């Protein structure tokens, strides 16, 4: 559905993954930062569209940015 | 005591069982009604529906439409209601082209295209033969006077 | 397993016999009240339980409820009506917010967000700047 | 702005008293009750609890506008 | 020891200003300092949460207290000024000679440009503007007769006013209740029910008793104001009384005794109006207040303190259960004596709940001498305290939510009345939709069907009293129920509560003050868009109410907030999903019932009751009667309402009513400036201040606070403040200015 | 596409009635159309301007029948 | 288990403005637009369950749920993978007296339960498996 991308900006603060209202990202192994740790978007198919993300990153302008797109019934948060 | 309990005992599902949702009387009420009455065939439930609709939509139009005090008022109120039926109708069949599609095979399910046309049909026949009636039923009103 | 509720009118509809189900599951060591995501309040029993939902949302929103009681053993499954059931969370049996050796990135970009393309450059074929 | 003031100054030039348009436009409180207020009184009475005449349709729609409009709030 | 004590903390707090130097101190994020435009507004918006600026219930409490002496103060200030401005600069005297020809007025403007248009002709040697709250005859009723008298009382609301803020500050700085005190709800009812309502009322019956009646019965008479005895002469010589009342001779030897029928002189239960000031019966109000004394002072003993005998409040609660209602009235208590904002709710919405009642008892049964043939006041005062209630009852609302979102706690409410009410909300809420959709359709079909219909020349197809009729049956059951009702089924009254429900035309100085008001196929109409109205507004605050913590969308919406902007643009879009944003929609509907309920009042009330009326039977209706025909059709009330009525306030220029049409005019512009907070988006307007600031630097200077724009919240809460005020200050003036000239 | 709106996947994949909606106010923004060559927009476009075209002059063709058979103009 | 069961569904990607079939799938394998309500004796949406006398509420009855024992499988199998890479990782660090990949799976799964044995270092796991 939606597109959720990272860029090498990132600091690995952990952050984003831990305001996910679905668990769309996780934090991977990486060399590019001290923390030695990179966010990664393994399951975009369950992204809301919230951008809670988006909102609890640190970086300059967002490293973690949502395009909106496809809308499925995941995505459109229909319980019914 | 407690009225009011999880439905089907599925403490998770979205419904409750009231009293209004499953008493005696409602459970009665619904199976014997012709849309869930067990052993009617498409054809025959359409009618009973339509039997039912038809003889209460003439009022409405009789006693409250444009020539309401005019002598052919009734006439008119008849030429109304088989309008009003044609829509619904229309939408019947809309509607079962949509969400049966054209090739059908259990059969004998309301569910599928055939029963559904055979269901319309009923509803049309039933409707329209059921508006009659209360024409002939208007045109007289008996006073009950002994 | 179930916890004990009363039931609401707020718990799942068609869709979840239809098109597909979810479930949570945990473990307790005392019984408590916690607040259900549908409506209303609930006791959770004490050892193994089981709740049926109708969005990962709300069993996801249920764990942050049962991690403030400090459990932290929970877990996410999705029933498809066939009966096939998919593991969801903790995936690999690490949450998400503590890396863990031998999970491979995943939409990354190597630059920072200023360097994507410019959209008249792509034009015509059918891509997107951030997908370039 | 622009229609209003076109229709108000020719309505006044038609009507034979140029006059008004020329005292009363300096203030906003002339454009209400010597332009609006005035000469919405041939619509409002397209139909009346007394009769209807052609006007009838134009009084109608002035209606049926404002209803559109506030829909949209 | 004993379960009600005071318990009270010495010099908590101490008094300096070094805190009002230090903005923000209240707040922790705020303190720190600001960096932003936003800080300043953040400050202005958290002030008074108290729940927010700490963590103890105690200290909570605390500030509450001293805040409510603190506006008890601002009102005793109000009530002062005036007394004082009606004691300095009025004609009540000359009103008070002859209270038909002069108009009231009590204020009066500086001769400053031009501005002393404003003083007009009121009469009695005296130019100033009309006032329409009220007073003249309030005070006429009291006795006061004098100015000096209402020099005094100001100097006594002055004072009054000090001892309430020093109460503030002491009881917050050196004698700080503690927490264990405020949670003293059977004590505080008790006292509340039997000190402040009983023995109140019981005091004001005495001075009417005392000194209002028999003043009254004189100036009525005729007596000269000057040649009515002074208040203490009444007082004090008994005979002076004997001869207006014949009863005061007995003395109070018939009370003691069983006798109190001799007592019947000035204790009466006539009914109706009194002929010569077409308003009710002091008499009758002083047996009123005797009798609601006895009963509030009786129920005041009915709670348990500290001697066994009583009711304890818990106990009730919890044993009203039943089949189909679970541990029922289980956890309220705990609730109502632990959380501000539940008291608060059902405070609020009672008051404002009564305030409308007072709107409608006081019209048709006019309390004050000389108020009813005043047009302009009784239109000031219906539409005022109509106001007041529905901005109360809406407030109750929003803060029932921040409850559920703040102090709500699944534990402690376990299969009780709240906890079965939020597992059947999506029933209830589903219900009210249908319920209000019906109405509407059929409500206003009912308008726009008679409006084609007149338009296509077919009248007879109408909804009206020609043709297809509507009528109220049972209202018009109702109505004779009560105006047969003297002499039967209340067979000691002697005549109707009110003539509305039917009598004669009581008239006053040529003018009618009552009259039997009829319902018909018009007031059935409108009073089924009344019931549409509000049950819209309902649905709105309940569903807020219901859905604060979680929903379907957003399961999690209790975290968040009861003040939160959206959770994204996510799940197709959540923008204003708070209970806030529900309250926020909710006074834009209760805005338009209200409009309606008013404008109701006004064209009904100026074309079959208000009016004069000849010496013989000849009445004369200041609209003429066309409310039966013209206000079943939309058309009708724009032209023969809205662009008629509105002829006073467009035509005022040049006169001393020109203010209204400066107000309206102004109103109307404040109410166009609101929907472009109302309509547009942060967005826009903080990216124009990026390039207006970058002017700001290209000349070397900018502010250190950086400017950002209003917060979205923010955006929607000056859009609906500036929307009320516009549209309420509109119809503040047409009313005032068409009022000024009817009367 | 096998939906409503043939040029997009994205909508016709859609599970609400926001395919409906969306469908019928990007259909003629045909250079965002799922495979669209530039040529193929031109030629599309120049096609719809003929059919512009086409409706004006009914309109006026309207005009002058309805008064010709129901005016007063002589 | 199938674990492509949900990645084999009817969805098919666009070009440009969608994530994709993600992880596990985008969108069930079933369709959703099933009919409405049978009269009784009748079912209407394949394997339905039969509403018995209340055919109006049919919908409500459950027939899709999860089998604890089911559930174990279910947690191994989409794990699995991570669990080999842990396990190697063991044992390319000189295990103590290692033997099969598969024999120290059961030995260090047979203490430390399973999901432990997931969340577990590999420094954890050799000073557990010292013995
Ligand atoms: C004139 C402007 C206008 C109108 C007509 C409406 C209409 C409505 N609003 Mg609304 N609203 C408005 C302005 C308006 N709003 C503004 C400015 C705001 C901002 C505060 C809101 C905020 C708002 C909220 C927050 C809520 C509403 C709700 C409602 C609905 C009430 C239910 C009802 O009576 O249905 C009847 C609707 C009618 C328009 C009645 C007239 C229609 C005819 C006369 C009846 C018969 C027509 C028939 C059905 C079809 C005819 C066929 C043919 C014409 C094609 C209704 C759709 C509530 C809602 O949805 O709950 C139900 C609700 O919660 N409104
Ligand atoms: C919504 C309010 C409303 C109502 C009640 C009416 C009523 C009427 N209109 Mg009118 N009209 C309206 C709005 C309304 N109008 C609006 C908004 C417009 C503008 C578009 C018009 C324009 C219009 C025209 C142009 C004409 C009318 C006409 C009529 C009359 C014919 C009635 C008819 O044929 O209905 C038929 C009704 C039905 C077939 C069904 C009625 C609904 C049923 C009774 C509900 C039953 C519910 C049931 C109790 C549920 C429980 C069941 C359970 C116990 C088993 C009637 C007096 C005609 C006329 O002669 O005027 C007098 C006519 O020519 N109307
Ligand atoms: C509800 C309260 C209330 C209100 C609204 C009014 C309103 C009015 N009074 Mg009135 N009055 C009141 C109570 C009130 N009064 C009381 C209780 C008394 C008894 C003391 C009086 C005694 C009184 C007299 C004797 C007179 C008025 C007059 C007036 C009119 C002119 C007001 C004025 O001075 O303008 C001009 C305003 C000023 C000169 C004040 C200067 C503005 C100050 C400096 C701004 C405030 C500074 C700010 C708070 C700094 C903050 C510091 C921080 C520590 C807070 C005005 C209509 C006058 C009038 O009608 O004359 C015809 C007049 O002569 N009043
Ligand atoms: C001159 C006497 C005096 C002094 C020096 C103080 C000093 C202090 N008070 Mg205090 N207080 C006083 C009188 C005084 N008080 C009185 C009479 C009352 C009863 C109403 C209170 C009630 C009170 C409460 C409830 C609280 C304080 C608090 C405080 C402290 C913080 C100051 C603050 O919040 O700035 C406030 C500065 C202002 C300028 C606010 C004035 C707002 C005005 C009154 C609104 C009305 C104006 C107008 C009429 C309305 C609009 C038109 C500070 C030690 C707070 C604190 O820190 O507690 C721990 C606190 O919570 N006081
Ligand atoms: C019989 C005793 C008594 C009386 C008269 C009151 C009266 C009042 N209480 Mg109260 N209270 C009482 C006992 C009493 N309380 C007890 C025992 C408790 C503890 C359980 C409380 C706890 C309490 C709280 C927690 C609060 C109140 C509040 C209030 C006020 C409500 C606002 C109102 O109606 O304005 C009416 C205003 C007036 C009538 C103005 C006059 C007020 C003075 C103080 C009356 C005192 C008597 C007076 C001097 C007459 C003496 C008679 C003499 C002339 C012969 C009101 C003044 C609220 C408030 O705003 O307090 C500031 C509030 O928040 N009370
Ligand atoms: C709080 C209200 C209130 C107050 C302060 C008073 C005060 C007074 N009343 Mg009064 N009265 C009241 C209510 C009140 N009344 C009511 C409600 C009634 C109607 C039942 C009366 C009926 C009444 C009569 C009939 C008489 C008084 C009298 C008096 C005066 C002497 C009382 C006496 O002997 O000492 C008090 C003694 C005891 C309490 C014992 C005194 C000024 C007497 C008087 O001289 O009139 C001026 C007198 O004859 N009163
Ligand atoms: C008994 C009355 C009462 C009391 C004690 C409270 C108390 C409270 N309310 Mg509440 N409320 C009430 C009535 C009341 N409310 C009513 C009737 C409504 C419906 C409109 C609301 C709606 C409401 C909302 C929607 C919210 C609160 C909030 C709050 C809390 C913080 C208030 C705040 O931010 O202070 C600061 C106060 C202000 C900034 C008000 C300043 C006045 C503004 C500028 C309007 C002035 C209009 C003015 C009269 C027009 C003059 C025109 C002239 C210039 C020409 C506090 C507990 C807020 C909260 O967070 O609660 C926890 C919150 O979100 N209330
Ligand atoms: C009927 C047979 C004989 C009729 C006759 O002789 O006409 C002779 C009469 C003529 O009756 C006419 O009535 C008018 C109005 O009052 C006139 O005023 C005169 O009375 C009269 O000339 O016809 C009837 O009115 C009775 C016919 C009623 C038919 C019953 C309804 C049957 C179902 C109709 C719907 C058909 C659509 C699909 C059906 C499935
Ligand atoms: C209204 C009739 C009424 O009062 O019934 C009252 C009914 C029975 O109440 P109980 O006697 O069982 O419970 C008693 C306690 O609530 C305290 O009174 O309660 C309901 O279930 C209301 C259902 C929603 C209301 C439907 C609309
Ligand atoms: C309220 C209620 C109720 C209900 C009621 C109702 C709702 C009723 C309805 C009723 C109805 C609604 C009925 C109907 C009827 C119908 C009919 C009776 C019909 C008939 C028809 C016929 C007989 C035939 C026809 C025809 C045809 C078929 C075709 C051909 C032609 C002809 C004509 C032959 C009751 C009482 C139960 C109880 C209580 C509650
Ligand atoms: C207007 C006003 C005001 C007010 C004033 C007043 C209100 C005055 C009065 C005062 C008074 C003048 C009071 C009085 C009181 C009295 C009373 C309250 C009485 C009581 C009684 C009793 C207590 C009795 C008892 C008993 C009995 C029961 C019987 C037997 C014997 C005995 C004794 C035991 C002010 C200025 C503040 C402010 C402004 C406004």
């Amino acid at each position: 559905s939606h597109t959720v991308k990272i860029y090498d900006t990132c600091i690995g603060c952990t952050q984003c993954v831990r305001a996910c209202p679905t668990d769309v990202l996780e934090m991977v192994p990486w060399d590019g930062c001290k923390s030695g740790q990179i966010a990664s978007s393994p399951r975009v198919e369950d992204c809301v569209g919230c951008k809670r993300c988006e909102t609890a990153c640190p970086t300059d302008f967002l490293s973690v940015r949502v395009y909106l797109g496809a809308e499925t019934t995941r995505s459109l948060g229909l319980a019914y | 005591a407690n009225f009011i309990k999880p439905y089907n005992d599925d403490p998770f599902v979205g419904h409750l069982a009231t009293p209004i949702t499953s008493s005696s009387l409602t459970r009665a009420l619904l199976k014997n009604l012709p849309a869930y009455r067990f052993g009617l065939t498409p054809l025959l439930r359409g009618l009973e529906i339509g039997l039912a609709h038809g003889y209460f939509l003439i009022g409405p139009f009789a006693q409250l439409g444009p020539l309401r005090n005019s002598d052919i008022g009734l006439l008119a109120g008849f030429l109304s209601t088989i309008g009003l039926i044609l829509i619904l109708t229309l939408g019947l069949t809309i509607y079962g082209a949509a969400a049966f599609g054209q090739e059908k095979s259990n059969g004998s399910e309301l569910q599928t295209k055939k029963s559904w046309d055979q269901f319309k049909g009923g509803f049309f026949v039933g409707a329209c033969g059921s508006a009659g009636f209360a024409f002939i039923c208007l045109s007289s009103i008996p006073t009950f006077a002994l | 397993p179930f916890p004990t509720f009363g039931g609401s009118t707020g718990g799942w509809l068609r869709a979840a016999e239809v098109e597909e189900k979810y479930a949570i599951t945990w473990t307790s060591t005392k019984e408590q009240i916690f607040e259900m995501p549908t409506g209303g309040a609930a006791i959770m029993r004490n050892g193994e339980n089981l709740l049926y939902l109708a969005r990962k949302e709300q069993c996801l929103a249920l764990s942050t409820q049962l991690r403030t009681f400090k459990i932290n053993d929970y877990k996410i499954y999705r029933i498809f009506p066939s009966g096939e059931v998919q593991y969801l969370h903790p995936k690999d049996g690490v949450f998400p917010e503590k890396v863990n050796p031998g999970r491979t990135s995943v939409n990354s970009r190597g630059f920072s967000i200023g360097k994507n393309p410019n959209p008249a450059s792509i034009k015509f074929s059918g891509i997107t700047t951030y997908e370039s | 702005w622009v229609t209003f003031y076109w229709h108000w100054k020719h309505m006044t030039i038609w009507g034979g008293n140029p006059g008004q348009f020329d005292e009363s436009s300096n203030y906003i409180m002339g454009w209400l009750r010597d332009y609006l207020w005035l000469n919405s009184s041939p619509l409002i009475n397209g139909y009346n609890p007394f009769g209807m005449n052609n006007l009838s349709v134009w009084s109608w729609m002035f209606l049926f506008g404002h209803l559109i409009w506030a829909t949209g709030f | 020891s004993k379960n009600v004590q005071v318990f009270v903390e010495k010099d908590a707090v101490e008094t300096s200003f070094a805190k009002w130097a230090q903005p923000g101190h209240f707040s922790r994020t705020l303190a720190k300092g600001p960096k932003t435009t936003t800080w300043i507004w953040n400050l202005h918006a958290d002030a008074h949460d108290f729940d927010s600026q700490t963590s103890s219930l105690e200290e909570v409490s605390r500030k509450i207290f001293s805040a409510h002496f603190g506006q008890l103060a601002i009102i005793f200030l109000w009530i002062s000024g005036m007394h004082f401005h009606g004691a300095y600069f009025s004609n009540y005297s000359a009103w008070l000679t002859d209270p038909i020809s002069i108009k009231q007025s009590s204020q009066v403007v500086w001769p400053i440009v031009g501005q002393e248009i404003l003083n007009a002709d009121v009469g009695g040697n005296f130019q100033g503007i009309q006032t329409t709250s009220g007073w003249f005859q309030m005070w006429r009723a009291e006795g006061i007769t004098s100015e000096v008298e209402l020099y005094w009382t100001a100097i006594g609301g002055l004072a009054m006013s000090a001892i309430m803020l020093f109460a503030g500050w002491f009881h917050y700085h050196k004698a700080a209740p503690k927490l264990e005190w405020f949670q003293n709800a059977e004590s505080m009812m008790n006292h509340h029910l039997a000190g402040l309502l009983g023995l109140g009322c019981l005091s004001w019956s005495g001075h009417q008793i005392h000194i209002a009646l028999p003043i009254n019965k004189l100036l009525d008479a005729g007596v000269s104001p000057q040649e009515i005895p002074l208040p203490h002469e009444f007082l004090i010589n008994r005979d002076l009384m004997a001869q207006l009342y014949p009863s005061f001779s007995k003395g109070l030897a018939p009370f003691f005794g069983g006798n109190w029928g001799e007592y019947s002189d000035f204790l009466t239960f006539k009914g109706g109006l009194n002929p010569v000031t077409g308003g009710l019966w002091l008499s009758d109000i002083a047996h009123h207040h005797l009798a609601l004394s006895v009963l509030f002072i009786i129920a005041g003993h009915m709670y348990r303190t500290n001697w066994g005998i009583g009711h304890n409040m818990k106990e009730i609660l919890e044993a009203h259960k039943g089949p189909f209602t679970g541990e029922g009235h289980k956890g309220l208590y705990e609730i109502l004596t632990t959380s501000w904002h539940a008291q608060l709710a059902i405070n609020l919405a009672m008051m404002g709940s009564l305030s409308i009642i007072v709107a409608h008892h006081m019209y048709a049964m006019p309390p004050y001498p000389y108020l009813a043939t005043d047009y302009a006041t009784q239109l000031s005062l219906f539409t005022h305290h109509m106001w007041i209630g529905g901005f109360c009852v809406v407030g109750g609302a929003a803060h029932g939510a921040i409850f559920m979102v703040r102090d709500y706690t699944p534990a402690n409410n376990y299969n009780n009345l709240l906890d079965r009410v939020l597992r059947h909300r999506d029933a209830i809420i589903s219900h009210l939709n249908w319920v209000c959709i019906f109405l509407g359709c059929h409500a206003f079909g009912f308008y726009i069907h008679n409006d084609t219909m007149r338009a296509l020349g077919r009248p007879q197809d109408m909804f009206s009293d020609k043709a297809i009729q509507l009528q109220p049956i049972f209202a018009q059951w109702i109505q004779n129920i009560h105006l047969l009702a003297p002499g039967t089924t209340a067979p000691n009254a002697l005549a109707t509560t009110s003539y509305a429900f039917g009598g004669d035309v009581i008239e006053v100085g040529g003018k009618i003050a009552m009259m039997p008001i009829k319902l018909g196929t018009a007031d059935f109409m409108v009073h089924h868009i009344h019931a549409f109205t509000i049950h819209v507004t309902v649905l709105i605050l309940l569903k807020g109410v219901l859905y604060a913590r979680s929903s379907k969308l957003i399961p999690d919406k209790a975290n968040l907030g009861f003040r939160f902007p959206c959770d994204g643009p996510g799940r197709g879009g959540t923008c204003q999903s708070s209970s806030w944003d529900h309250v926020f929609l909710g006074l834009f509907w209760m805005y338009n019932s209200i409009s309606v309920v008013i404008f109701h009042f006004s064209w009904k009330m100026q074309s079959d009751v208000w009016g004069t009326i000849t010496p013989d039977g000849a009445i004369s209706h200041i609209t003429g009667g066309n409310f039966a025909q013209s206000s079943i059709t939309i058309n009708g009330w724009l032209r023969d309402f809205l662009w008629s009525q509105a002829s006073q306030v467009i035509q005022s220029y040049g006169s001393a009513s020109s203010a209204y049409g400066l107000i309206f005019l102004g109103a109307h512009f404040i109410w166009a400036f609101s929907l472009m907070f109302l309509f547009s988006g942060r967005g826009y307007w903080q990216e124009l201040i990026e390039s207006i600031v970058w002017a700001h630097n290209k000349l070397n200077f900018a502010p250190t606070i950086q400017p950002r724009a209003l917060s979205i919240t923010q955006g929607r809460a000056v859009g609906l403040a500036h929307y009320l005020l516009g549209g309420i200050g509109t119809t503040w003036a047409f009313f005032l200015a068409r009022a000024i000239s009817i009367t | 596409a096998t939906k409503f709106p043939k040029f997009s996947q994205a909508l016709a994949q859609d599970p609400a009635t926001r395919r409906i909606w969306y469908g019928i106010a990007t259909a003629h923004d045909l250079e965002a159309h799922d495979g669209m060559t530039e040529e193929n927009l031109y030629q599309k476009i120049f096609a719809s301007h003929f059919g512009h075209l086409a409706i004006i002059f009914l309109w006026t063709s309207g005009n002058l029948f309805h008064v010709a058979w129901q005016g007063n103009f002589e | 288990v199938d674990l492509d069961y949900g990645m084999k569904n009817s969805y098919v990607p666009a070009t440009g403005g969608d994530g994709g079939q993600g992880q596990f799938g985008a969108q069930s394998p079933n369709d959703w637009r099933v009919a409405g309500t049978s009269p009784v004796g009748e079912t209407s949406y394949a394997g339905a369950a039969d509403g018995g006398e209340e055919p109006w509420f049919a919908e409500a009855i459950s027939t899709v749920s999860l089998d604890l024992q089911k559930a174990d499988e279910t947690l191994k199998a989409f794990t699995k993978d991570a669990a080999a890479f842990k396990i190697e990782e063991f044992a390319a660090e000189k295990p103590y007296g290692f033997t099969s990949s598969d024999a120290a799976m059961e030995e260090l799964v047979g203490k430390l339960g399973y999901s432990k044995f997931l969340e577990m270092s590999t420094k954890q796991l050799m000073k557990t498996w010292g013995t």
